[PDB]
RNA sequence: GCCUGGCGGCCGUAGCGCGGUGGUCCCACCUGACCCCAUGCCGAACUCAGAAGUGAAACGCCGUAGCGCCGAUGGUAGUGUGGGGUCUCCCCAUGCGAGAGUAGGGAACUGCCAGGCA
RNA sequence: GCUCAACGGAUAAAAGGUACUCCGGGGAUAACAGGCUGAUACCGCCCAAGAGUUCAUAUCGACGGCGGUGUUUGGCACCUCGAUGUCGGCUCAUCACAUCCUGGGGCUGAAGUAGGUCCCAAGGGUAUGGCUGUUCGCCAUUUAAAGUGGUACGCGAGCUGG
RNA sequence: CCUCCUAAAGAGUAACGGAGGAGCACGAAGGUUGGCUAAUCCUGGUCGGACAUCAGGAGGUUAGUGCAAUGGCAUAAGCCA
RNA sequence: GGUUCUCCCCGAAAGCUAUUUAGGUAGCGCCUCGUGAAUUCAUCUCCGGGGGUAGAGCACUGUUUCGGCAAGGGGGUCACUUACCAACCCGAUGCAAACUGCGAAUACCGGAGAAUGUUAUCACGGGAGACACACGGCGGGUGCUAACGUCCGUCGUGAAGAGGGAAACAACCCAGACCGCCAGCUAAGGUCCCAAAGUCAUGGUUAAGUGGGAAACGAUGUGGGAAGGCCCAGACAGCCAGGAUGUUGGCAAGCAGCCAUCAUUUAAAGAAAGCGUAAUAGCUCACUGGUCGAGUCGGCCUGCGCGGAAGAU
């Protein structure tokens, strides 16, 4: 039921992760299978409310990253130490 | 709550000597070890140790070979020979005042008793300014020349005494705090008794048990501080105030007892004192002995006692009365805790103590009187209730003078039997 | 009760990977066999390292200990 | 008040307290008072804390303190001057960065849990958040 | 080509466990002990003269992710230089960028010599 | 042949008092007062277990928390050692307000008189004696009140010298 | 005088900073040749107890080092002749 | 303490070691003049190295919390057992200057290569001065992550450095004065007047003179963002109506306290929210509907504001 819409990041590192943000984007990556991992940039407030459910990290969630629907499963999550806030996703592909 | 090495003498000549197992209990309940307990004789203290050199050298002796961490004497002793004892052996040394402050300064958890037990440290602390040692020597000068002035001594003087004015006048204030909340029931025609006596009497559990309201209570020497009031019923009157109170001790500091006057106006001001009495302790006669002299101290013996024989379970085949002065008024009482024998007759010994009217009047009235119910039942009660002829009703009552005549007021008054 | 210290051994590598070496120059000095000799790298008494022919330093890693030996190679 | 029964050495050095807090997510209850705001957490403050809010959960529930205090603070006596050696040690403390999660809670409602909470967080120096368990 | 022995390279992706398998040669145990040699007692080990037996144990090989081991990408922490703040601590630009953890890998690879069987 | 151990070791061989004091120096360095700080002190607030006849917040307020002043004790050694006279008293004062009295007001466990507490308010007012060198303090007797602090702990080129 | 830390991953680095030691010992406790491998626990066993020696097993240095600490040590630098 | 004419070039240190030494002095480090010897030296790139710091982690040394599987002791039976306690091990969770199965950035050592630099490197000789340092930044010990405090490391400035800025203000920011000019461009910092330059352009916020001093904490101030409940089955605050049966539940009536805390007819009612009553009566909250026709309710994240906020000419 999940549908994230996710853009594959032009510059990855400590500056852009930050920026990123700053402007309320973060930052996540694609992995598992052997396809080469896929580094992506999600909508913090959407992904926020997504996870907000509990079978987010329970059920076959699919993104959208330039017009290719991918299937994964939520593997890990970084959160702010101590703000309602994401860090980092990882989604292992299933 | 460390090694000490204790010292009882026996001054059996004149009446300063100490119970060594009451002294023993403080230091228990203080919480310190005790690894010794030295016994000595004499005729009159030593004036150099309090001790003969001979008896100073066995405590130093004692404390070298236990390892002791402090020394407890169960006197008075002044603080050149706390300072000779010091010098001899190089533990501490706690007077028996210095013992029950310490005391009180671990049960304080009020703000009043904080300030009471700050304010008698520093009174004995105060005492205690005999040594000088600094880093700053004599300040040499002249005529015209810098200085501070004055000497180091005098300064500490200064500044202990103005410290302890502070104290003192904070603790005005804490009686003016609770003279406000005295001067609540005062203006009210307020019946207020107030049981005290010797620590241990039984007495925190006989106020537990009459007003049925939970306060602390164990085997434990002061477990009380500060007082608790609670409403209490009694026949005559009605509403009565019951106050609970600290213990007092064979010998009580003079410092302690000043310190303790916002918390003993409860104790001034009584309407009736209960002093209560433990009759299974040998030292009885002692325990009335000083809890006079502590009253006399305060300047509060004038107020009406009545006696409370406590502890009379632990009387072999004993049965509770009321023993009866030349003028048919109760002045003792005996009792106990925990069996509930004898409380119904102190409270109708309470009933007989504070009064001012015997007189019993009975009332009757046409269908006008449910105002009657209502004000009889408002005052005090009705005392006598029963129903007659031809829908008529015959109360009897007895209530105080000032509901008689506050009734009256109120009242059309036209049963013509109540004045 | 604490104020008391030893004067320091200056101890260490006083001779780093690569360098050129005459022999007999200590390369490095140790408490313990810290690093273990090589090929022309003898062990002194106090377990100093120092170089038996001319050559060049090098470190490496040998053994199933995985432990960090220092030979000279000659140049 | 907390301590360690026992150390290796008496006296420890000042130190910093920079960085973020690891051990920053609910892991035995179901909520926790977390710490957003940085600094020391004494053994008193800690039992003033744990008190009010075993108080305001009347013997029910079950309680966690994931922080102790283990590092000992010295602090010399009024009229000595400086050196002379360390002084003596007066208290211990806890060091808190943001995100430590300070108390646990379980077996309570909600409700409940953040009325005893914020009675805690009343007695503590630092500013701190309420927080529940969350899967991954 | 297959198998064994000796000596190396590398030093856990190489180990430890579990299951199977081998005696022609080799190896192992094994047979005996005046003597060569030895036990702070013991032919257990060291050692000598041998070859009836068995690959039981050991050893080699093969299979198995039980444990060990290895281990990205991305993010995070930290930090050099320059600048800023609300300056006990942080943030911006730029360069370097862990540890832990996840996905996954992993039942080593190889050189000289000798013997047996093809 | 060295506890030359004060361990780069004055000599083989060596302790104290000075208020009877002296001389060269140093504000490189203490005491006074000033400065920085503000642990301590004083005041203020946050939470509310509890006390308060029932009743957390009339009046208080434990366990703990955060500030303010610069005011006590301290910390530092910045100024002054080619001199910045110290405590108390007398004379003369001046500001602050965290108000002692008098004014205005909210609440009150304010029936009335009399109070308590908080808020506004610095115009004016704001003891005399016994004891002691005293500041303080105790006491006696007063008053509407006998405020708390700053001013080199105001004030010796104004007095005194306990 | 020696060991560690402060000490900021070469050296070095101060305070009346935090902690401990030395002012020796040994003609074997030195040299060399040959040989060997610990602590602890589990189980069974005469006197035997939680802990004396023996037998096997797990374990792999959690032992040892003449004396502090640090760093080392299985080729052993540990033990025996 | 004082030490007398001029100009030109270079130009420190306030550290280590030792000392009856500590405000003295000596060697070295630093200055300077001279002589001599090689890419000698610095910077950057690449290459060869060793770290054990920051961070991290918990195999080790210690410390810590909970749970699990459970020896062993002890209050009692006079070997059972256990509301106390409970080592080992297992799982999760943290902490360490004197912990490390990991581990950077920098710095340091060495080699090679350009370019650049008044040989800036090394040695020797003549002459010194100096060995009270101060503050600022970063990393620390100590102190209270107190001090214009103290003690180290490293860089900068002052010392020994003027000019511009920070009102004034050795050590902070910009920036290194050979001399003259009534010429121009910029740095920090600024551009309404004192006072040189925008009462400049565009879009927002604030109403507090916030700006131009301050905290926990308190608050329908005000702007913005993402969701949520409800509403044309009519919502929210407004406006009418009912709160009773056992029962005065029991140990005082719902309303001192304590225990049951469940039904009920029913559109609905907690054995009752405070008031109040001696206490009932009473008061009416929770509890439910009518009428009322466009939005309403309250949590989260954030910009800027408010209160908390009292000193002496
Ligand atoms: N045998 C017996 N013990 C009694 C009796 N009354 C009281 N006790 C016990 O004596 C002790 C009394 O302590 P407490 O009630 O605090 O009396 P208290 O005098 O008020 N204590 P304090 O004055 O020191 O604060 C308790 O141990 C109580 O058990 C009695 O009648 N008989
Ligand atoms: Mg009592």
């Amino acid at each position: 039921m999940f549908t994230i819409n996710a853009e594959v990041r032009k510059e990855q590192g400590k500056g852009a992760s930050r920026r990123l943000r700053a402007a309320n984007k973060f930052p996540a990556i694609i992995y598992g299978g052997k396809e080469a991992p896929l580094a992506i940039e999600l909508d913090h407030d959407k992904v926020m409310n997504m996870q907000a459910k509990a079978e987010f990290y329970s059920e076959v969630l699919t993104i959208v990253v330039d017009g290719k629907e991918i299937k994964v499963k939520a593997q890990d999550v970084q959160r702010h130490p101590y703000k309602p806030k994401l860090q980092h996703i990882d989604f292992v592909r299933a | 709550g460390e090694q000490a090495v204790l010292v009882h003498i026996y001054f059996a000549q004149d009446k300063d000597m100490e119970d060594l197992q009451e002294f023993e209990s403080l230091v228990s309940s203080a919480g310190v070890e005790a690894l010794q307990v030295i016994t000595g004789s004499r005729k009159a203290p030593h004036p150099k140790y309090f001790v003969g050199e001979g008896k100073a050298v066995e405590i130093a002796e004692a404390v070298k070979a236990t390892g002791a961490s402090v020394v407890l004497f169960d006197h008075a002793l002044s603080p050149a020979q706390e300072r000779n004892l010091e010098r001899l052996c190089e533990c501490r040394v706690i007077d028996r005042t210095g013992l029950i402050l310490d005391i009180f300064a671990q049960r304080a958890r009020t703000h009043e008793g904080k300030l009471q037990v700050e304010l008698a440290q520093l009174r004995h602390l105060a005492t205690r300014l005999v040594r000088g040692w600094t880093h700053l020597e004599r300040q040499k000068g002249g005529i015209g020349l810098r200085g501070p002035g004055e000497t180091q001594l005098e300064t500490d003087r200064r500044l202990l005494r103005n410290r302890i004015v502070q104290i003192q006048s904070r603790l005005e204030r804490v009686e003016k705090q609770r003279e406000q909340g005295r001067q609540s029931r005062i203006k009210a025609d307020v019946p207020t008794v107030s049981l005290v006596g010797y620590t241990n009497a039984g007495k925190s559990t006989l106020f537990n048990r009459i007003t049925e309201a939970r306060v602390y209570a164990a085997d434990q020497l002061f477990a009380t501080l500060d007082p608790t009031l609670r409403r209490i019923d009694v026949a005559d009157v009605g509403e009565t105030v019951l106050a609970d109170t600290v213990g007092f001790i064979r010998h009580l500091p003079h410092d302690l007892v000043a310190a303790f006057k916002a918390t003993l106006q409860e104790t001034r001001q009584a309407t009736l004192l209960l002093h209560v009495i433990d009759a299974a302790d040998v030292r009885v006669q002692e325990n009335i002995e000083a809890v006079n002299t502590v009253l006399e101290e305060i300047d509060a013996h004038e107020i009406p006692t009545l006696l409370v024989m406590n502890k009379i379970d632990m009387l072999e085949d004993f049965e509770p009365r009321i023993d009866r002065d030349e003028e048919n008024k109760p002045n003792r009482v005996w009792l106990s805790a925990q069996t509930g024998a004898g409380i119904p007759q102190l409270f109708q010994a309470l009933t007989e103590r504070l009064s001012g009217e015997v007189a019993q009047h009975t009332l009757r009235l046409p269908p006008q009187e449910g105002r009657l119910r209502s004000r009889f039942y408002q005052l005090q009660a009705i005392e006598k209730e029963w129903m007659e002829e031809d829908g008529s009703v015959s109360l009897q009552v007895r209530m105080p003078i000032v509901d008689w005549r506050r009734l009256c007021k109120q009242e059309p008054a036209l049963i013509d039997y109540l004045i | 009760r604490n104020g008391r210290d030893s004067e320091a051994k200056r101890l260490g590598v006083k001779r780093f990977g690569g360098e050129s070496v005459l022999a007999g120059s200590i390369i490095v000095r140790q408490r313990g066999t810290k690093f273990h000799a090589g090929a022309n790298v003898g062990c002194g008494r106090d377990h100093t390292l120092f170089a038996k022919a001319d050559g060049k330093v090098k470190f490496e890693v040998k053994g199933p200990k995985n432990r960090k030996f220092i030979s000279i190679e000659a140049e | 008040m907390l301590q360690p029964k026992r150390t290796k050495f008496r006296k420890m050095h000042k130190g910093r307290n920079r960085g973020l807090a690891q051990g920053t997510d609910v892991s035995f209850g179901s909520f926790g008072l977390k710490a957003v705001g940085r600094g020391r957490l004494t053994a008193r403050q800690i039992e003033a804390a744990r008190r009010a809010m075993t108080r305001a959960v009347k013997r029910q529930g079950k309680i966690w303190i994931r922080v102790f205090p283990d590092k000992p603070i010295t602090e010399k006596p009024l009229a000595v001057r400086m050196g002379k050696g360390k002084g003596n040690v007066e208290y211990w403390v806890a060091l808190i960065q943001p995100g430590k999660v300070l108390y646990e809670m379980d077996g309570v409602p909600e409700e409940l849990a953040r009325e005893a909470f914020k009675l805690a967080a009343a007695k503590l120096p630092i500013k701190t958040t309420f927080v529940t368990k969350t899967v991954m």
